Order: structure tokens, then C-alpha cells, then sequence
């Protein structure tokens, strides 16, 4: 139950069908989603949060797809859910290629810049109360946002 | 030596590194000549089996670092922010900014599917991304980009050097 | 190469330095050898005119430094416009004092995580901070505080004008 959002879950389901990107396996996939939405919420309905708002977008799709051919919305409100999952994959992947390119960089270590001190050197008042603020604030963030 | 002068400075700067340009305005040599010494240097280190250093060029600056092997050792001792990996969320959120740059918080959330508020902060706390432009909407949105540190963190000199969607 | 291994450590330790008994521990070697190893490692830099660094010992702490024959070239670097202003670390340090003073070196280090005696060094040169007693603990470490000039420099007239902060 630890997936990075709804779009992330779709990429898992949409995955299964291998083949190309979509290829009309929608009507099917949609069901699978609600499945985990209702069955898993039968007992533990605590981390729904955002996913919920997604359940909604699907409802309309399943529904509005029933009605016959009256710029069709029964469709656009489908092809768009596809584009969303695709573009998400693209970044879910580009994401990995960064955590990989980073690793190489992380193999190298260096030293904190030696704080030189010279007599003649005079102070430049280019810093202000705002600076000193974000400064201490940051250090607070960095570490605190971690365990 | 000129090799000795370069190392000396490059050492003092450490993690901050120095730019070829700025190295000339200090040694008094042509920017093209530093390039040459800098290569002889990184090579002097390469050969020396008793040397742990290595020259590296990220974000258009040359930085004095440790040869990749000693990472196993140092990993215990250092753990400086640049060697720490990132959470999948920040990693992915970062990717989106990295490319769709300049971008907005909502746009990211949209693309990413969930709320990015948490990542934007963490990433910004690490000086990886910074807010530059502004947005003309019925909300005065803010635009997010990448800092020079982002190049360094990625070990590249120019943004274009990022992998490509193939 | 053990000399390489020691150098990497000595290198990343930065300014505060590293302990023989500690090097031994990390590298799994009797302090006896680490000792002789540092002896040779120090002469290697000495022998080579192309290396800009010589190794030194400060109260049991081994740390790297540049050979004095470069003092001039460095002094110039420290005059370039950039360095004429507080570093990313000197500012980080300066702020921590401003808000948590009185505070000790060890305590300031524990917040930035990294050693920072060298930053504290510059802030005292610019009369931004000063020593004001010694914490009443074992070792009686020095207590650091911002100064009168700090206020001026910051364009303020009392530590109470600093932006509040509560997490």
C-alpha cells in the first residue's frame, strides 16, 4: 500500500498488459482500481487521501462511456487519463536515471572550503537581517527534514 | 610549480571548486594554459598509487576530490549532503522541474499526481531548486527552476547534458 | 595503498583534523603503523615540489595544510570580491550564535553537523562574535556570543529585532 500517488498505481496496473502504451485495455483497468479502492477500504480506510479524488474521475469515465455517440467528452475524459499515466511513467523513469547519475557524483568526496583569515581584509556589509534569517532557518530545514 | 599553485587553491576551495577563468586572474596565465596544467595534474594523481585525490569538473568549475574507490571508506566518515541520496518523491519531483523548467507547484502536482508541497521544500532547502520567474494568473504563482548546485549534484556542467527520453 | 587511504581521510576531515587512534580504528591497522605511515606520507609531500600541501599535527590531530610557499597566492584569492563577504558556512555559524547564544564550539558544530572552528575564527576577526565565559561543565568550554558591532553590521539596534523563529 506504499505507492507514490494514484498515477503511480495506474502505471502498475496498466503495466500488466505489457504490449504498447494503452491499446484499449482501459475499461478493464478501471475496474481493477476501484477493486483495491473498495475491498481495501472495507477494513482499512486510512491512507485514502488523494486516491479518493481519483476514484471520482473514473466514475464519470465508466459512466459517460456508456452513453452512445451524441468533440466528445465521454472519450477526452479518458484519453487524458492515459496521457497522465504516460507522462508520469516518463518521469518515474527519468527519475531513476537521475538517482543513477547522482550516484556516480556521490562517489567523490571533498573538504569544506578552508575559511581563510587576513588582517587587511575588511568586511562587506552585503548581508542583512533577512539573510541571517533564511540562514539559520535553512540549517533547521535540511536536518529536521530527515531521520 | 603551476601544478602546485593550482592544487593549493583548488584545495582551499574544496567542495566549492574554482573556475578556469578565475584561476587565470590569479596565476596570470592564459585560460587555455590552465586547461593544460589541470590535465597534467589530474593525470599526476591518476598514476600515483599513493594518491587519493582526483580532479573533477561539474557546474563549469574544477573541484579537488577523492578517487571513487575510497568512497567505501569515507562513506562512514563523511555523509556530506552531496553524497546522500534522495527520497523517490524528491527525486521524481526534481526530475519534473529539471525538465519542464520553469514550472509551478500546481503543474508539478498535476503531472506527478499528488501534492508536491513537501518535495519543493526539501529540494529548496538543499539549494537544488530555486524560485526564479513569476506567473501571471489570478493567483500570482511562482516559477521553480534549478540552481548551479543542481549541476554539481548531477555531476555535469551544462543542463543539456541530462539523459534524454528515448 | 594505505598512504592513499589515510590521505583521503585526512583530506575530508578538513580543518579540525583526525586522530591516530581513530585512523587505526577506521582502517583496521595497529596505531603503531598508522603512526609510521603518517611519517612517510608527510615526507612524500615534502619531497615533491609539485604537491602544494604538507601534513601537520595539532594536539594529536593530524590534518592537511598548504606549504607556506603559497601564502601569497592564497592571500590574493581571499581578496577576490566573492570572498570579501561571509561564506555560506560563516553565515550559517553567525546565525546559530545570534539565536542560541551563549553557545559553545562543540554545540555549534553539533547543529551544522560538521566541524566549524574555522568559521568561528573569521567571525571573531570581524568582531561579529566574542567569547563570554565558559560553560560550567567538564572541560569548561568557551561560550560564544554576538558583539556590539554585530548589531551595527546587521543594521539593527538590539538582538530583539531579529526575525522570530519557533518550530
Amino acid at each position: 500500500k506504499d505507492f507514490e500517488g494514484p498515477l503511480d498505481l495506474l502505471l502498475h496496473l496498466v503495466s500488466k498488459y505489457q504490449m504498447d502504451i494503452y491499446d484499449v485495455p482501459i475499461t478493464e483497468v478501471i475496474e481493477q482500481y476501484l477493486a483495491y479502492v473498495s475491498t481495501l477500504q472495507a477494513m482499512r480506510l486510512e491512507v485514502t487521501g488523494e486516491y479518493m479524488v481519483m476514484a471520482s474521475q473514473l466514475m464519470l469515465i465508466k459512466s459517460r462511456k456508456l452513453l452512445p455517440k451524441v468533440t466528445d467528452l465521454g472519450d477526452d475524459l479518458e484519453q487524458d487519463l492515459l496521457s497522465q499515466i504516460e507522462e508520469y511513467r516518463k518521469f518515474k523513469l527519468l527519475g531513476e536515471h537521475l538517482e543513477a547519475k547522482h550516484q556516480e557524483r556521490a562517489q567523490y568526496y571533498s573538504k569544506a572550503p578552508t575559511e581563510l583569515i587576513y588582517e587587511d581584509a575588511e568586511l562587506v556589509h552585503d548581508k542583512t537581517t533577512i539573510d541571517l534569517f533564511l540562514a539559520f532557518s535553512n540549517i533547521l530545514a535540511k536536518k529536521k527534514e530527515e531521520f | 610549480s603551476t601544478l602546485a599553485k593550482i592544487e593549493a587553491l583548488l584545495f582551499v576551495a574544496g567542495e566549492d571548486g574554482i573556475r578556469v577563468r578565475q584561476l587565470a586572474e590569479l596565476l596570470s596565465l592564459p585560460p587555455t594554459g590552465i586547461q593544460q596544467s589541470l590535465g597534467k595534474l589530474a593525470q599526476k594523481y591518476e598514476k600515483d598509487p599513493d594518491s587519493s585525490l582526483a580532479l573533477i569538473e561539474t557546474s563549469g568549475a574544477y573541484r579537488l576530490v577523492t578517487k571513487p574507490q575510497f568512497a567505501e571508506i569515507l562513506k562512514e566518515y563523511s555523509k556530506a549532503p552531496i553524497n546522500q541520496s534522495l527520497s523517490r518523491a524528491a527525486l521524481e519531483t526534481l526530475s519534473i522541474i529539471a525538465y519542464k523548467q520553469p514550472i509551478t507547484r500546481i503543474e508539478i502536482d498535476a503531472i506527478r499526481g499528488v501534492n508536491s508541497s513537501g518535495a519543493l521544500a526539501k529540494l529548496q532547502a538543499f539549494d537544488l531548486i530555486k524560485e526564479d520567474g513569476k506567473k501571471e494568473v489570478l493567483g500570482r504563482p511562482n516559477l521553480y527552476v534549478t540552481t548551479d548546485y543542481f549541476l554539481d549534484y548531477m555531476g555535469i556542467n551544462h543542463l543539456e547534458e541530462l539523459p534524454v527520453i528515448d
